[PDB]
RNA sequence: AUGUAUUAAGGAGAGUAUAACUUAAUUUAUGUUUAUGAUAGAGGUUAUCAACA
RNA sequence: AUAAGCAGCUCAAGCAAUAAGAAAGCGAGAGCGUACCUUUUGCAUAAUGGGUCACCAAGUUAAUUUUAGAUGCGAGCGAAU
RNA sequence: GAUGGGGUAGCAGAACGUUGAGUGAAUCUUAGAUUUUUUUUUUAUAACUAAAUAUAGAUGAUAACUCAAGUGAGAAUGGU
């Protein structure tokens, strides 16, 4: 009214609009302080940044929404952090390999790299909002971002009848994490489980649409600077992703396969047998070299933890903390090549 | 109309109030809006209830606001939850009863209400009927009232009908629980009122009595009252609290040989 | 409270108490304790 | 220029555009109290 | 005394072994069913025999 | 009690309490949504200052220019634009009662009148004071020509004469501003009688 | 509390229309002004619907 | 429920948020610490006073006589006309 | 790369708070003034942020500066 005049000038359309019209970005000091924040390049434009806050849940049209931006920046965090684990770690198992490229470029930790950035979200989608606000609907589930993966002729039957799903096809059918493909409104209501994936889903594409954003005005080196400083500066201890089942048979088929000499188990050291709380220190011996060494209450449970323990010290090799990576070559004036190890496959037994 | 200024009057005025009585009972009088009225005579219209049941529209339009938008505020987070309490009161049912002024103390009374404490009001009741205390006979008159009220304005204790068919029919095996203190117990009916909380409070001092003693020495003694509150619940909420103790029995981890203790003073140097 | 005078009140509410664990009457919840714009 | 209101706030992150369709749903008051008029229970007797 | 009594050491000397006993010796009378103490009779049943054999003898 | 009422039915949804079937409240004895007889019939006795405020609006309550057969507005409370005619009027607290089936409220009844197989609680008209109430009377739209019923914000007497031997008093009622001389209502004189004591 | 004006003997008992005060405990009259006041009705117990002198 | 705390302080395991995010509080165990005021050369003192809490409760005012600072006028000042 | 730092009797300086008053016919308040709580932050006897509860348009509250005091209590076998 004559008292409470609009803060914001805003034409009687704005709030039809489902997200604000580009222009409106030169007006938010939200996003003049994301863009600083970041250190991004001039060249980066406000009205592109304000792009990257728009999901494809809040304006349905191939432009003024995350889909394609966010579809760059995915094939190029994928790529780099892929390229990056199996030269730091050329022995991971496939399953352990999935788990540490969803560690970093999932959406778990892209929802915390965007509430790293100070990113908050609209509560509803519209012409209205702040350009700088992150702008999505969790009641529609029905926008997915385009993948390389296809749907499983026996996804029903995967999902019903427990049928069992190689590891070996998921690198050709399954998403770039292992994850099969294809798995009015009233607000008077509480949070779901559907809308915290909603949710989760959006800050992700956002994170991706950033860095496709940056390739697309800044050039391939910036995007992948960017990465690096971004994701693969976290920190992950990937020894804790690691599960075994009957880990004494795949360390006596790891020797039989490299022709080391039978597993030995050995006893190096133990006090308090016949007590509440022993502590047996077993090394698993090939010949005279000690694989693998742990300490456990127990004779059975310390023989197991010391072949966990050498299973680990054979997967977890790495030639370096801060290896070469081929995508290095891509850039001009880089020394020549030098070919890295590639490792056989994890070991397969009963 | 007094119950004084009722015999100052002459039958002319008195009389008229009784004409005006009359007119009001024809106006009251098959189905339709014999709904209308209680067996005590309340008319359930809304205009003749607005004045008592809405005295502050003002107020309650923009109380009424206020939850709204905290309704909504909750409906556009993603990460928003029912709370907890809000989730208990539209799902279990609950009566909190005061009982009238008892000519008693506190620390008389205080002892009868922690005997009925978790009990049944089945178990309570005959627990006072055959208790030597004085109080016990009061306890039990207002025990009885606080399952009236609980049955008729709340609706507690009505499936034990639907309870009996559903496993004597089926065959099915009851729940069984335990109580905080430690009591197992097997429910048969979810509906089954029992006695949640209670406690004592002091109340006015019923009177004064002044105690004479040695040397012309006078003592006022006080003759006290005090009130008892009682909230009774459906067997429901124990199994629910019970579950939850569970639950939180099987999250804190399992018991350890080696246990990874920490290790709480820092130096600038390594030790060993 | 033993030696109170049951009044008309007291009188109504244990009928209905009859009622309801008979099985003639089925309890709903109240309809008339506030008037509320929202209804819920 | 002037204060920043809830309700500012409420237009910033959108939501306030939800809020009135809800309140008029319901046939709350938005931005006032109404024509409902103060109490008078206490008026009526002779409060001072 | 030469102290006043805290809160704990009366709560402990009113409530430790203070708690009234719930009376368990309790049974059902043969000619009406009504809840009575063991060993002792039933004082509905009683008082109505008691009238019973006073007006026919 | 209305704002421990609200917030219990907001959160309890379908588990609300049947409260119009409680036992009564001990501090007033009153039932579920009833008024007390003295506050629904307001029979209790105000300051001389308050009479001279409920008939601010009507002249003075020595003078008073609204009578028994008026047709009044309600302008205050939840019935308010109700259009009713007075039945009878108290000069006492300076209250007045229109017979309208809306302003009937739920009263409880004091048991010592009433038998104990009477209904305890009942509907009565409920009184009003003079100051939520305006006097509505047609006046002619001299523009126009046509009739239609207006609502009367202030009253003041004219013509005042007494007549010290009968200690008799008649005046005229007009308004304010407009100066309309508004004719009273028709009221019937009492019935006089000669009874066999005289 | 101070100042201004006026005045120059005070209390109790019992009774009574419980605002009305003396077994008459609500006496009987005069004049003026009465909404431009003062500062074309109803109403004698359903009372005192009038203030000043 | 194996313990000899003016009940605080230093160190601190653990428990504690149905869920993304968010740990207030309680605290096992280790150590340090003998209330307060008054009055005294000197008080944990077994010297004084207090059952607890809330409220009431003590250098003020007047006249007179001075000093410092500030400030008006100035061999005059003030007051009053 | 200034100097100084325990404290009773006692002397001195600088401030806060409480109650009322002037500016004040001022300023602000259902777009929530005020709510004895809780909470957050700030070198902090104090104020502030936020939350919950209720609902006032002034017989409400209030910054700053200034004026005047029935102005600050764990201590009087103090009083109620
Ligand atoms: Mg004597
Ligand atoms: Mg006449
Ligand atoms: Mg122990
Ligand atoms: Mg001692
Ligand atoms: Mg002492
Ligand atoms: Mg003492
Ligand atoms: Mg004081
Ligand atoms: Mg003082
Ligand atoms: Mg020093
Ligand atoms: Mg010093
Ligand atoms: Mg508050
Ligand atoms: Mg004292
Ligand atoms: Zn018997």
């Amino acid at each position: 009214n004559d008292r409470f005049p609009p803060l914001e000038p805003l034409p009687p359309a704005a709030e039809s609009l489902p997200s604000p019209l580009p222009e409106r970005a030169l007006t938010s000091a939200k996003l003049a302080a994301l863009h600083a924040r970041l250190n991004l390049s001039p060249k980066i434009p406000l009205q592109t940044l304000a792009r990257t806050l728009v999901d494809a849940s809040a304006d349905e049209n191939p432009q003024f929404n995350n889909a394609n931006l966010a579809f760059v920046g995915q094939t190029l965090i994928n790529y780099h952090i892929a390229e990056w684990l199996l030269c730091k770690y050329p022995r991971l198992p496939q399953g352990i390999l999935f788990s540490a490229m969803k560690a970093y470029a999932g959406p778990k930790p892209l929802l915390q790299i965007a509430r790293s950035w100070g990113v908050d979200t609209a509560a509803v989608p519209g012409g209205e909002v702040d350009p700088g606000l992150l702008q999505f609907d969790a009641l529609k589930p029905g926008v997915a971002i385009t993948n390389f993966g296809y749907k499983r002729t026996e996804l029903a039957y995967l999902e019903k009848f427990k049928w069992r799903r190689g590891m070996a096809s998921r690198v050709v059918l399954d998403d770039d994490f292992g994850d099969v493909v294809r798995s009015d409104v009233s607000y008077d209501r509480y949070g779901n489980p559907d809308t915290r994936a909603a949710a989760e889903r959006a800050h992700a594409y956002f994170v991706r649409a950033v860095v496709g954003a940056i390739y697309a005005h800044c050039g391939r080196e910036a995007a992948k600077a960017f990465v690096k400083a971004h994701i693969m500066s976290r920190t992950l201890d990937i020894a804790k992703l690691f599960e075994f089942k009957y880990p004494t048979r795949e360390l006596a088929a790891l020797c039989a396969r490299e022709d080391f000499e039978p597993p030995v188990a050995r006893l190096l050291s133990e006090t308090g047998r016949q007590s509440r709380t022993p502590v047996f220190v077993v090394g698993i011996y090939s010949g005279s070299d000690k694989l693998g060494e742990g300490a456990a209450s127990s004779l059975d449970h310390a023989r197991f933890k010391a072949a966990m323990n050498a299973l680990k010290a054979w997967y977890l090799y790495s030639p370096g903390e801060n290896p070469r990576v081929p995508s290095d070559m891509l850039e001009e004036g880089a020394k020549p090549w030098t070919p890295a190890y590639i490792d056989m496959g994890e070991v397969i037994s009963r | 109309w007094s119950l004084f200024g009722w015999g100052k009057q002459k039958v002319e005025e008195r009389n008229k109030v009784k004409e005006e009585l009359k007119q009001s009972e024809l106006a009251r009088t098959a189905a339709a809006h014999a709904k209308d009225q209680t067996p005590t005579g309340i008319s359930l219209k809304k205009d003749h209830l607005v004045r008592v049941v809405d005295p502050d529209p003002r107020s309650r339009v923009r109380w009424e606001r206020k939850m709204v938008i905290r309704k909504l505020q909750r409906g556009t987070d993603p990460w928003s939850v029912e709370p907890k309490a809000e989730r208990i009161a539209r799902t279990e049912r609950k009566l909190v009863y005061k009982t009238g002024y008892l000519p008693t103390s506190v620390k008389k009374l205080v002892h009868l209400s922690r005997q009925i404490r978790g009990k049944t009001v089945s178990e309570a009741l005959v627990q006072m009927q055959f208790s030597k205390k004085k109080m016990a006979k009061e306890v039990k008159t207002e025990l009885l009232r606080a399952e009236a009220k609980a049955i008729v304005t709340r609706g507690m204790g009505l499936g034990k009908a639907a309870a009996a068919a559903a496993q004597k029919e089926t065959g099915a095996e009851p729940v069984k629980i335990q109580t905080k203190d430690g009591k197992h117990l097997e429910i048969r009916d979810p509906t089954r009122i029992y006695v949640a909380e209670t406690f004592v409070n002091k109340g006015f001092t019923r009177g004064v009595e002044l105690d004479y003693r040695a040397r012309g020495r006078v003592f006022k003694m006080n003759k006290p009252t005090t009130t008892m509150t009682v909230v009774l619940k459906e067997e429901k909420t124990r199994i629910r609290e019970h579950q939850e103790r569970v639950a939180k029995k099987l999250r804190q981890g399992p018991w350890v040989h080696l246990p990874d203790r920490p290790v709480t003073s820092q130096r600038q140097f390594y030790s060993w | 409270p033993s030696q109170f005078e049951v009044t008309k009140d007291r009188k109504a509410i244990k009928a209905r108490q009859s009622k309801f664990l008979s099985g003639e009457e089925t309890w709903a919840p109240g309809k008339v304790n506030a008037f509320l714009n929202s209804k819920i | 220029p002037r204060r920043v209101t809830p309700v500012d706030k409420e237009r910033m992150v959108g939501r306030w555009k939800v809020i009135q369709k809800e309140l008029q749903k319901r046939e709350l008051p938005v931005l006032g109290t109404g024509n409902h008029g103060k109490y008078v229970e206490l008026k009526w007797l002779g409060s001072k | 005394p030469k102290k006043k009594t805290s809160h704990m050491k009366k709560r402990h000397r009113q409530m430790a072994g203070k708690a009234l006993k719930d009376v368990t010796h309790l049974n059902r009378c043969p000619a009406c069913g009504n809840l009575k103490r063991m060993h002792h009779l039933c004082s509905t049943c009683l008082g109505k025999l008691k009238g019973f054999m006073d007006r026919n003898g | 009690a209305a704002v421990e009422a609200r917030n219990e039915d907001w959160m309890l949804g379908p588990l609300a309490p049947r409260r119009e079937l409680d036992e009564i409240t001990l501090s007033n004895g009153n039932f579920f949504g009833s008024l007390s007889p003295t506050r629904a019939l307001l029979e209790s006795e105000v300051s001389e200052e308050e009479r001279k405020a409920r008939v601010a609006w009507c002249g003075s309550p020595k003078f008073l220019c609204i009578a028994p057969g008026d047709r009044v507005v309600v302008i205050e409370g939840h019935h308010k634009d109700l259009i009713g005619t007075i039945e009878k009027l108290n000069t006492r607290n300076m209250t007045v009662e229109i017979q309208s089936e809306k302003l009937k409220t739920n009263t409880t009844v004091p048991q010592f009148m009433q038998n104990d197989a009477d209904k305890p609680v009942t509907q009565i008209y409920a009184r009003l004071p003079i100051s939520s109430v305006r006097l509505v009377h047609p006046l002619k739209d001299p523009q126009t020509g046509e009739y239609r019923d207006v609502i009367i914000r202030e009253l003041r007497p004219r013509n005042i004469v007494h007549d010290r031997p009968t200690r008799t008093r008649s005046m005229r009622r007009f308004v304010p501003g407009e100066n309309i001389i508004i004719p009273w209502p028709k009221q019937e004189p009492i019935k006089r009688e000669d009874q066999p004591a005289d």
